RNA sequence: GGAGCAAACCGGAUUAGAUACCCGGGUAGUCCACGCCCUAAACGAUGCGCGCUAGGUCUCUGGGUCUCCUGGGGGCCGAAGCUA
RNA sequence: UAAACUCCUGAACCCGGGACGAAACCCCCGACGAGGGGACUGACGGUACCGGGGUAAUAGCGCCGGCCAACUCCGUGCCAGCAGCCGCGGUAAUACGGAGGGCGCGAGCGUUACCCGGAUUCACUGGGCGUAAAGGGCGUGUAGGCGGCCUGGGGCGUCCCAUGUGA
């Protein structure tokens, strides 16, 4: 545009939109399972993906997946989760952290154990 | 002999009958590292082929480049299509600080010192193609001398 | 130094006072254009001495009135009623642009 | 701490012979001598064109792994020549050169700087006089750099110090070997080392 | 109505030699002519010269090339690569003489109006000046 | 105001079905005046104004010393140049 | 060369000394001033630091399909799972899980969240609108923006010098 157009308008900044609310941006939220369900995930993909249902402080009720071989997570359960969408399963924008309250860290992991949250073994160590 | 980088290679492919039929293209670079570089962008049905083909062309292709203690003489900015590269120059120990293409280009020219940009369509082939371009459009004080004379 | 300003009265019919209009001119911080911009003042007048249409110079003073804090330092030229049509005219577009 | 694992290893790896031990790393092996190729299962296989960021990565890697310095001091060593005046290149190899651990290997006290870390670290070195256990230190120039009177008499120091009978030091550095003391009289130019690292591909890493 | 004289005059420059012509006319300005002075001083153009046109005054202005090419396309190489309007109607732009730019390391002008007259950025620097920045020209 | 045409609608065909395409009817409407509506593939899908940069060819409309020259307008091919 | 093993040094830990921070207030001489003399005062702390002795004495985390540095065997069979984006998995998977090996950082390494960057993707520097998003359906014209050639006056913009200010 003009000079004089810039002068009388000027350019629009451009907001950012969250993909997130963990309520406010806070990094974790703690919230409570209410239905831990297994669902399809979609597109070309096919398996049985399993899934928590949450209650959440930050006041939203959110599903949320949970990442690992495989779990101990029932129906009153007490979770951190920490977003990161899922992508092949809609509407699940948040992973549950695992190793925190009532998610027990995955058994049986030997490689990237800090994320599954998983102490280290003690064989040949 | 100069010494023969290679960009880019691609598998391009028509259609025909009964299924895809690929052809292979490579763009290199071919410089002495002392002012001599030539682009070269040759195709053919093995990727082998295509590569020496390229380099053939490359040397068919060359230009002045007027080096000044590893950097270049002025700033310019060219266009190639949608493509643009910008061309600084650099005190010593800056480095050529470039993207892939451009670099390569740079390097074997014997450019040592260098800012540049990629504007535009950062496509590889029209990026070199304005590299050379603006290689090829540097003047020094000696020749602008030259040509304002009378 | 008691800032000094310079304009063009466009009203006297409050007594004792005269608003003045006043243009002041810069770049614009980021598009370097010079744009001008202005500002009434309120004026102080004691002996309702100038009218409609004048230049004048305005000068910092101490308080009058709410929002009176210049007074009125001289005559710089007369006439100047074009100015005045300016502003009305800006001002009567302003009916113009309601619902 | 500091790397600490195995290191006629990188002698490897790298390409060119590093010199990480000194006595051996020098002498039918810097176990380079024997098996010239990359460490692991894969080592001898048809190596692959290498990226240009594997390019940079690498010559990096090879300069920071011959001073056996850690990541975060190596650039901030970087971070400090490239503020400063001058070729920053040379600036760069100019002040990884006045570090005292290295310092202390080039003047022979000791044979690696590995070995002229340990010797810094434990008491052993001494600049003008004043004791010194810092590897990091910046020896400026002026500086003598001296074997701590009381460890003298270690077999260790003797040998080295007797072993530098003949040998010469380089021209930025003097020696009276008797004495056990060095100096430092300027900071080497990058024509005065002759590093199989070309730093231009260092700089160049640095600036993504 | 032309808003732009010195942006004519230059685009008038930047057209008549992609042609390759011989000429340009532009109509006349004192303006005009003390950016000519520089321009043919620096061996930009040739020279110029008052003429009138149908009686009114233009400023013929001699254009000046390289020689002839060699390979495909031989037209010559130009003196004037490039010409370009910085302050304009739209947008004045002035300068203090610690913010004069160097147009392509030197290789290039900018002709530059000062309270001391028109001036390259060098005259101008050294004769401790700055003002609005007209155009830059390599 | 209403000749002709014709959404809807009433019928006939066609079809697996045919709320259509085809045929026969047919109201609003299409027409006029006055008052609304204010939309569009309201398209050159190209804002207005000004200067500058080869030509050739066909056409509408002025003027000249009317073979040719010189304005204004509508097309086609194309210098330089621009364009994904 | 990694280990075992051979020499060598000696973090921890034990013994000893042991701070600087504090010279004033005050008192005496001089005059209750200048100057001079004198005495007290340490939480940190038996700490820093110096000296003697002295033990080989912690390593982890992420990653290895491409972007991106690092590849193989097994297990698994569109499952279990991975997944920043592209996408992996349907019996030979460098992409899942484990192993070996490798890469990168290292008392840290990864994760999530948030800001700027890259993004010349709000473009002043520095973008666009025939067909990609984008010319207002067309006019008339208000405010506003912009304004041909010559001379003179003012010096508001602009440029210059000096100076105050920018803790
Ligand atoms: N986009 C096409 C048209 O632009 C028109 O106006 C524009 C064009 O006439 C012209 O723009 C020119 C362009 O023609 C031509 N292709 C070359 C030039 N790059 C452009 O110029 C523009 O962009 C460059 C930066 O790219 C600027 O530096 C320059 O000042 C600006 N005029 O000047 C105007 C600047 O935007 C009309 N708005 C309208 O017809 C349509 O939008
Ligand atoms: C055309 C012909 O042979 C034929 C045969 C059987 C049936 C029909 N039916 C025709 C039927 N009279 C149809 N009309 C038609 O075709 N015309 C040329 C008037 C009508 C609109 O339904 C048609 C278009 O459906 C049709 O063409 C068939 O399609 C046509
Ligand atoms: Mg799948
Ligand atoms: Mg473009
Ligand atoms: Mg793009
Ligand atoms: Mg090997
Ligand atoms: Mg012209
Ligand atoms: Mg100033
Ligand atoms: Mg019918
Ligand atoms: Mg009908
Ligand atoms: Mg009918
Ligand atoms: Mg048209
Ligand atoms: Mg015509
Ligand atoms: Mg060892
Ligand atoms: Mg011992
Ligand atoms: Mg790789
Ligand atoms: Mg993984
Ligand atoms: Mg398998
Ligand atoms: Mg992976
Ligand atoms: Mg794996
Ligand atoms: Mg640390
Ligand atoms: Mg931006
Ligand atoms: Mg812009
Ligand atoms: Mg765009
Ligand atoms: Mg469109
Ligand atoms: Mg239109
Ligand atoms: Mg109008
Ligand atoms: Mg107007
Ligand atoms: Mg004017
Ligand atoms: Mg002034």
């Amino acid at each position: 545009p003009t000079i004089n157009q810039l002068v009388r308008k000027g350019r629009e900044k451009v907001r950012k939109k969250s993909k997130v609310p963990a309520l406010k941006g806070a990094p974790f939220r703690r919230g409570v399972c209410t239905v831990v369900r297994t669902v399809t995930p979609k597109k070309p993909n096919s398996a049985l993906r399993k899934v928590a249902k949450v209650r959440l402080t930050s006041g939203y009720e959110v599903t949320a997946y949970i990442p690992g071989e495989g779990h101990n997570l029932q129906e009153h359960s007490v979770v951190l989760i920490r977003g990161g969408r899922v992508k092949d399963l809609p509407g699940v924008r948040y992973h549950i952290v695992r190793g925190v309250y009532d998610a027990a860290g995955v058994k049986d992991r030997k490689k990237s154990r800090s994320k599954y949250g998983t102490k280290k073994p003690k064989e040949a160590a | 002999d100069f010494e023969e980088k290679m960009i880019l290679i691609r598998r391009t492919a028509r259609m025909q009958a009964g299924g895809r039929r690929f052809r292979f293209g490579a763009l290199v670079v071919v410089g002495d590292r002392q002012g001599r570089v030539g682009l070269g962008f040759g195709k053919a049905p093995e990727v082998p082929l295509a590569v020496q083909k390229a380099g053939y062309y490359a040397r068919r292709n060359m230009v002045e480049v007027p080096l000044q203690n590893g950097t270049i003489p002025h700033e310019i900015e060219v266009e190639f299509g949608a493509s643009k590269i910008v061309l600084k120059p650099a005190a010593p120990g800056t480095g050529v600080i470039a993207g892939a293409v451009p670099r390569a280009i740079l390097e074997l020219a014997g450019v040592t010192d260098i800012l540049t940009k990629e504007l535009g369509s950062r496509n590889p082939i029209n990026i070199a193609y304005a590299t050379m371009e603006a290689l090829r459009q540097l003047r020094t004080k000696a020749d602008v001398e030259r040509l304002r004379k009378g | 130094p008691k800032k000094v300003l310079t304009g063009v009265v466009v009203s006297d019919k409050m007594q004792k006072t005269v608003t003045v209009l006043v243009e002041r001119q810069f770049p614009h911080p980021l598009y370097g254009k010079v744009i001008k911009r202005s500002k009434k003042y309120l004026a102080h007048d004691p002996e309702e001495k100038y009218k409609l249409g004048d230049v004048v110079e305005i000068i910092e003073s101490r308080p009058i009135s709410k929002r009176k804090r210049f007074r009125v330092l001289r005559l710089v030229e007369s006439g100047r009623m074009d100015l005045v049509e300016k502003y009305l005219i800006r001002r009567q577009n302003y009916e113009s642009l309601s619902k | 701490g500091r790397y600490i694992g195995p290191v006629c290893r990188l002698c490897r790896r790298e390409g060119v012979k590093l010199y990480l031990k000194g006595e051996r790393c020098y002498s039918p092996k810097c176990a380079m001598e024997r098996r010239p190729y990359p460490p692991g299962q894969h080592g001898q296989k048809r190596a692959r064109r290498p990226s240009d960021y594997a390019v940079r990565l690498r010559e990096k890697q090879k300069l920071r792994r011959i001073y056996g310095i850690s990541e975060r001091q190596f650039r901030n060593l970087f971070e400090e020549a490239s503020k400063k005046k001058g070729v920053t290149g040379s600036v760069f190899l100019g002040l990884l050169e006045s570090r005292l651990d290295n310092v202390v290997y080039r003047l022979g006290f000791a044979v690696s700087r590995r070995q002229a870390r340990q010797l810094v670290r434990h008491g052993h070195i001494t600049v003008n006089g004043r004791r010194v256990d810092l590897p990091s230190y910046r020896v400026r120039p002026g500086d003598e750099i001296a074997v701590a009177e009381k460890s003298r008499n270690l077999e260790l120091i003797r040998q080295n110090l007797e072993a530098m009978k003949g040998r010469k030091v380089g021209p930025w550095l003097s020696l009276d070997v008797e004495g056990m003391k060095g100096k430092f009289l300027r900071l080497p130019d990058r024509e005065d080392l002759a590093l199989p690292v070309n730093e231009q591909l260092v700089i160049e890493f640095y600036s993504r | 109505m032309l808003t732009d004289p010195i942006a004519d005059m230059l685009t008038r420059i930047r057209n008549a030699t992609r042609v390759y012509k011989e000429s340009t006319d532009v109509p006349a300005s004192r303006f005009k002519e003390e950016i000519l002075r520089i321009l043919a001083r620096e061996g930009f153009i040739k020279g110029y010269e008052r003429v009138d046109v149908d009686g009114k005054p233009y400023l013929r202005v001699y254009l000046k090339y390289g020689p002839r090419r060699q390979g495909p396309d031989p037209r010559p190489e130009q003196v004037i690569h490039h010409i370009r309007r910085i302050s304009k109607p739209g947008r004045r732009v002035y300068v203090g003489v610690k913010e004069i730019p160097r147009v392509r390391r030197g290789l290039g002008i900018a002709i530059l109006s000062t309270s001391k007259g028109v001036l390259t950025d060098r005259e101008a620097r050294k004769l401790g000046v700055g003002g609005e920045l007209i155009c830059e020209v390599w």
